[PDB]
């Protein structure tokens, strides 16, 4: 069953165990942790990519291995729409303290056609590809995190 | 200037109007003195880097509030401090949706 807007999946708060877990610490650029950021190559995912960084790249091994079969599960869904990230990892700093997305866990999402009628399947279908939690947080994307 | 501002904060204050603050050191920049800033915002929507709109502002500012936006919409925010010689590298761009 699709999701609405506000609802998240599991129905607990996103730092929790049964969830994704606690957060560990902003990962920046210059750091140690950053080096376990690899950047996702696939060619059926499209990145926004509206800081010319490769940034929303940049994720954890989990979040990769979810994104990716999110990624098939999406073109598989609605012929030639495809999965786009608007942020992956992030240093432009307009998440929250303690945001998933710090620390390369975390991606908000859309499909390629931006039609927002899609959105509540597109989150349950992240649920089915095994992000450890996803949220229709905003009207306009889907956030989906993982542990650890 | 080869030195470009860093957002600080993106806030809706309406279904309209944005917030943005930033901050601009001029020793970065050798004290070159600096005419203004541009600040740049297009919707979410769009990864297309010719949909920017452009507001100037006067180098005193700090901040300055983008308007006339569409509610319940997400911009995408980015600005460069320019003077007579040019313009500066484009700041960390933010994320931010209207009321
Ligand atoms: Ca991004
Ligand atoms: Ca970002
Ligand atoms: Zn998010």
């Amino acid at each position: 069953t699709p999701l609405a807007y506000k609802q998240f999946i599991p129905n607990v708060a996103e730092k929790t165990l049964g969830a994704s877990g606690r957060y560990e610490g902003k990962i920046t650029r210059n750091s140690e942790r950053f080096k376990e950021l690899t950047p996702n190559y696939n060619p059926d995912i499209i990145f926004k990519d509206e800081e010319n960084t490769g940034a929303d790249r940049l994720m954890t091994q989990r979040c990769k291995d979810k994104l990716n079969a999110l990624a098939i599960s999406v073109m598989n869904q609605w012929p030639g729409v495809k999965l786009r990230v608007t942020e992956g990892w992030d240093e432009d700093g307009h998440h929250s303290e303690e945001s998933l997305h710090y620390e390369g866990r975390a991606v908000d999402i859309t499909t390629s056609d931006r039609d927002r009628s899609k959105y509540g399947m597109l989150a349950r279908l992240a649920v089915e590809a095994g992000f450890d939690w996803v949220y229709y947080e905003s009207k306009a994307h889907i956030h989906c995190s993982v542990k650890a | 200037p080869i030195t470009g501002p860093h957002i600080a904060y993106t806030e809706a204050v309406s279904d309209t109007q944005i917030m943005l603050k930033w901050t601009y050191i001029p020793s970065s920049n050798n004290n070159t003195p600096i005419q203004g800033f541009y600040i740049y915002y297009r919707p979410t929507d769009s990864d297309n880097d010719s949909d920017y709109k452009r507001d100037v502002v006067e180098g005193s500012k700090q901040w300055h509030m983008i308007g006339h936006l569409q509610p319940e919409t997400s911009y995408d925010i980015k600005m460069q401090c320019f003077n007579e010689g040019g313009e500066s590298e484009f700041s960390n761009v933010m994320i931010c949706e209207t009321k």
